[PDB]
């Protein structure tokens, strides 16, 4: 979890939000992501959220359920991920890695072991998208035992029991969900967060970062300047994967562009 | 925070995104108040009688236990309406999203049997019904697809995934998580995240209270053991309910062997897969070894729920509940046999229970046993499906 | 010589050959010694509870009749085992064939209702069952013929004539000319020689006996009008015969009217054919000028009788029941509008009878009215017809 | 009826049975009904039974039914059989003359009016296949108003009240039926009926003409040796017409040699 309290303190050196992307691992191919991920990185990305392909992503909407089914089409196992976050860790010592599980992937094989391969390989968090706080003990447990920041999520819909939970027991970051629903960017949040920010701060909760619908430059800033640590995207990354798969060259150019503008746009 | 105890055991609890977690406490809360209203249970027990026809038979079946010591009654869901015991808890599902003001439901089919039980309570209640079905099942289902939409239905084809039951299970879930304020999910079997193993079967449990009441009527005694197909639970939990605390009666759940256990081809988690995390509850899954999420195999269609409601996975740790499997060729030989025998046609699910009860006589005919099949649904909707198997054979 | 009086008014009669006297004589006999033999009534009434589910529900329809002056209560005779009012007489029929010793069973059926519920009969009780049903017919109704097969029956095709209903009632003649002294002719209807019509109205009219409580039960009061599709006219007096002597209680009748009276395509003899002798009785038919038989035409299967039992004619002659005509597109639509508002799929014969209440309804809707429709069946049978149409159409 | 009473009494005198044909009008058109008619009589017919086309023949087996669809496909209508019946008559003066018919067709423009054409046409005799004694006041009331027989069918399943009926309304012949069933050669009676032969003299019934399933001379002899005034063919005769509708003359030829030797089995 080191990672994330490493890189807030130097964005708040630098007076900057986090701009955080998130893929599929292995979509399209196993090759193709990792030069994705790299390109993410090289295009200023200041953290990475990474999914593990699994067959019913219920808290995913079109976009990345079909993220999920190009890494399947492409035979992606969850140990194959695990392989190339070995690597994508060995390549870049410093930069936080979160994925993005659902619970059978983390139970199958035992969620201790899970948390000890996350540890192994170099993973910084782990958030479990169908773990609400209230089942969560187990997970944080061995998150916590193998120095993995569990990530919780804060709904639009939190009350106070709600924030002073995830303020306890989450570390790394705290996801400021931008509203219900599932991951698209087609569906952009029409909350004010600002509330849920200053509560979050006030219990001493991990730094957050809003995530869901975030698909362009103004809401990062947005984020910021309502306070937020940083800014989460996946779906319009992955509808550049998805836009672009005919074209790898140009898959990754167009990653680049994206996320250099998404990342300007974190600058206070 | 829960009013009830969210597992059953080791099984069960509330596996959502943390945003579905109010609408399941407001469920919750809704069902908690309901049973204690006289008036919800009076409009319910209206629901049952004069618009579904509650109570349902019990038929004693004299040709097909001859020469033997078994004595078998069939509980007739079949003659409820709509075809299943799907009906009861539909009704009752929505009369609390009635009570919570909701004007919406969300349901998910694979055979289509809770599909049209859902179509047909939101036309009589004035719901607006949106259906989820695997994209392969509603090729397979334009019956049951054609009696929703008749109803006035929005059926949606899932085409994620497998595009089969656990897809429309998803795409129910991704739905509610942005609706559930306007919206109840009307979810089909005794399974997924708490309060739903709960309230199914508290509004199926009727079965057994009436069952108990019949078999006392006309045997003057509790039966030896009462036998149910296991698709997700539904049937099985509300025919158990009333006897588990009569130790003395067997509760005997009958999940689908599909091909043959060894084949793999099969629908029987509870005693063949592996505990695993998914749609909302910890529970015995098909899944692979790798934990990827895998769909159950049987010829009968209603019997494709890929794991099994956390009771059921409870009932059998403690030794309460037996768990059993029938395969494909059995739950055929059984549907055959009680329509030349008895003159009914069992849903094929139902045939599975049946064929278990058949075999506890055949293999033992001089033991003395009074029985009792639920039988859920009728098989009218099977005889084609029958019809190409038997002209494929003989 | 009869023990009862065979006619109706001048309706009815015993127009068999010679040879067949003997055999209505038997029947004739058996069933007037039934009515008063304890046994034989509690054997019935076994059946009825116990296999087929009676009583059946009387359903209120307040989303159908919002806005008016009409309460209408649907009886649910779609509910019972096989789906329609036609098991209640075939079990009270097949009690008779055991009473007389008979160990066979010939049945005519058109839509294949009543020969899936003599299919069903015979096999629970063990008579040997022989089905005639008209060649145009078993093309048309491929799933009822195998129900009528699974269930053990042998289903005979029939070539002569029509290749349809009335064939197939000749050949059941034909066949028990020869075969009487084994075997017992299970009619469907009720029309054809006493004592049949009087047999089956006897074995039908626990529907309207169980209307009558219920309507008091529920309303305190009888209804202002009972409404049954009539084709044969056995569902019609089944619902008819307990108010017949309540004179306040209107009695509506409703023959298919096919494409329309005025094009000829239609199946309403009672209103618009006229009174001949054919298939044991005098009474309206569809008939040429010359005199040969016709059949009925209509959207409904079930509604193929092309005569009309003579009761039926004898209570109109005496203005004691108004007979009606509903055409296929009036049918369809009261089909579709039960479908929608009540989540009820019924026939399509007895969305004749919902047809003309929801005209009773439209046409004077702050005339108040308390209205029971008999409703015969479940239409279920009938999606592929509707789905047919409505892709033809929109 | 008188033509029957005169045919009997010379019968009596030639001492043999009377043969009696049965075909459906018009079969298998009305020019070619008209020949075959003709042939039966040159042949040695002593009297005829005669049906008009209906609709649903229901006493009658295959042969019969298929009869009457032929006569249909010919477009044969009962009018046209009543022109075919003034002919007949015209051509033969002392031939018995006798209809099979179903109820409907008398009942169809009033049963006085069916019996006063019958009159008018030269009929003897009229059978209405589905009118049992019990249903028969009508029927029979008309016929001898018009001086016409009503036969009655005297069942092999008689009773004394039945045979004491038969014998008081019937005139012309009482048809003493072989068997239970339909009409059909391929069923053969299996019934001595002596006994009702004896019992219908006893009681001054119309002489027995034994009917159903005869098909062979030995079944004329043995109903002539029992007691029987004659026999009546239908199926057997049709049969003929049935396998040779491809050569009408060869039709002719089978019939009148079938017609012959079942005459010739009539003489005591
Ligand atoms: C007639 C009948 N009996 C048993 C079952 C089995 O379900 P439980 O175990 O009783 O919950 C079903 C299931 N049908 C579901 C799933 O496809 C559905 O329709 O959507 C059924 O239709
Ligand atoms: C569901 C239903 N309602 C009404 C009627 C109409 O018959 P009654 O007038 O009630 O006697 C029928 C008839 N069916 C017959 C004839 O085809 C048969 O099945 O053989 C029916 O199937
Ligand atoms: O930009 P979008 O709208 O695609 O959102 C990106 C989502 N990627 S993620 O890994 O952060 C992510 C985070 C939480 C999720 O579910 C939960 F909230 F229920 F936990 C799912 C995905
Ligand atoms: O030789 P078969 O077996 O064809 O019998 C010939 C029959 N022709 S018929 O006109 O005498 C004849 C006589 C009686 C009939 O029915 C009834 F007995 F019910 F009245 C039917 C036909
Ligand atoms: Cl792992
Ligand atoms: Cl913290
Ligand atoms: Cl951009
Ligand atoms: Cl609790
Ligand atoms: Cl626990
Ligand atoms: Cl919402
Ligand atoms: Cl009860
Ligand atoms: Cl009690
Ligand atoms: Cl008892
Ligand atoms: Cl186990
Ligand atoms: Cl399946
Ligand atoms: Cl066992
Ligand atoms: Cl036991
Ligand atoms: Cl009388
Ligand atoms: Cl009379
Ligand atoms: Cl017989
Ligand atoms: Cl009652
Ligand atoms: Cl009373
Ligand atoms: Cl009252
Ligand atoms: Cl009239
Ligand atoms: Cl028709
Ligand atoms: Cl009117
Ligand atoms: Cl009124
Ligand atoms: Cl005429
Ligand atoms: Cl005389
Ligand atoms: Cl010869
Ligand atoms: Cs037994
Ligand atoms: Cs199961
Ligand atoms: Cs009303
Ligand atoms: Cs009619």
């Amino acid at each position: 979890m080191e990672r994330y309290e490493n890189l807030f303190a130097q964005l708040n050196d630098r007076r900057e939000g986090a701009f955080v992307p998130f893929v599929t691992l292995g979509d399209p191919g196993i090759e193709q992501s990792l030069k994705i991920i790299d390109t993410l990185i090289d295009a200023g990305a200041d953290a990475l959220e990474l999914g593990v392909p699994f067959s019913d992503p219920l808290a995913d909407g079109p976009t990345i359920q079909n993220a999920n089914l190009r890494a399947f089409a492409a035979g992606v196992t969850p140990a194959q991920c695990f392989e190339m976050l070995a690597l994508i860790r060995e390549k870049h010592p410093t930069i936080p890695i979160g994925l993005l599980m659902y619970a059978n992937l983390v139970f199958n094989n035992g969620i201790d072991a899970f948390y000890a391969r996350c540890e192994q390989v170099g993973v910084d968090s782990v958030l479990v998208a169908d773990v609400p706080v209230e089942e969560s003990a187990p997970f944080r447990q061995a998150a916590l035992r193998h120095n993995i920041a569990p990530i919780f999520i804060c709904p639009p819909n939190a009350d106070d029991d709600l924030l002073r939970q995830v303020a306890s027991y989450g570390r790394g970051y705290t996801y400021l969900l931008s509203r219900s629903g599932v991951t698209g960017a087609e569906n952009r949040g029409a909350l004010p967060l600002h509330h849920l920010i200053e509560k979050l701060k006030e219990y001493h909760a991990a730094p957050a970062l809003q995530g869901f619908g975030i698909s362009s430059p103004e809401q990062v800033s947005a984020a910021v300047r309502a306070g937020a640590a940083g800014a989460i995207s996946g779906s319009a990354i992955v509808k550049i994967i998805e836009k672009n798969l005919a074209s790898p060259k140009q898959m990754l150019a167009e990653l680049r562009s994206f996320v250099s503008a998404m990342k300007a746009a974190s600058r206070a | 925070t829960t009013l009830l105890n969210p597992y059953f055991g080791e099984f069960g609890g509330m596996y959502v995104p943390q945003i579905l977690m109010p609408a399941l406490n407001q469920l919750e809360e809704a069902f908690v108040s309901a049973q204690k209203d006289p008036e919800f249970q009076a409009q319910f027990a209206d629901l049952l009688k004069n618009y579904a026809g509650r109570p349902t038979a019990l038929t004693k079946c004299q040709n097909i236990t001859a020469g033997t010591r078994t004595t078998l009654y069939l509980k007739r869901e079949d003659l409820l309406h709509g075809g299943a015991h799907k009906t009861n808890q539909v009704l009752g599902q929505a009369l609390l999203a009635k009570r919570m003001g909701k004007s919406e439901i969300i349901a998910e089919t694979g055979a289509g049997a809770h599909g049209v039980a859902s179509a047909l309570a939101s036309a009589l209640l004035g719901l607006k019904c949106r259906i989820y079905m695997g994209a392969k099942d509603v090729e397979r289902q334009s019956p049951n697809v054609f009696r929703m939409r008749l109803m006035g239905a929005e059926v949606i084809p899932v085409h994620s995934g497998s595009a089969t039951l656990k897809d429309a299970c998803n795409e129910a879930l991704r739905d509610w998580s942005g609706s559930y304020e306007t919206a109840h999910y009307m979810l089909g079997t005794a399974a997924g995240p708490h309060p739903y193993p709960t309230i199914v079967r508290e509004f199926q449990r009727m079965i057994g209270e009436e069952t108990k009441a019949q078999i006392l009527d006309k045997e003057g005694r509790l039966p030896d053991a009462v036998i149910a197909c296991v698709g997700g639970g539904s049937n099985a939990i509300g025919m158990f309910a009333d006897f588990i605390n009569d130790t003395s009666v067997g509760l005997i759940g009958v999940e689908p062997g599909g091909h043959g256990i060894e084949t793999g081809e099969h629908g029987a988690p509870l005693k063949h897969g592996r505990v695993g995390i998914y749609f909302g509850m910890k529970a015995p899954m098909m899944q692979t070894a790798d934990g990827q999420i895998e769909e159950s195999y049987s010829i009968s269609a209603g019997l494709d729920f890929p794991s099994v409601g956390p009771q059921h996975a409870y009932l059998n740790s403690i030794g309460r509940a037996d768990y059993v499997s029938i395969t494909d060729d059995e739950a055929l030989e059984a549907f055959k046999t009680l329509c030349r025998h008895e003159g009914i046609i069992p849903a094929l699910e139902s045939s599975h229970a049946l064929a278990h009860a058949l075999k506890m006589m055949r293999e033992q005919p001089e033991k003395e046993q009074l029985l009792v099949v639920n039988l859920s649904g009728r098989g009218d909707k099977d005889i084609f499906t029958v019809h190409d198997i038997l002209k494929a054979r003989g």
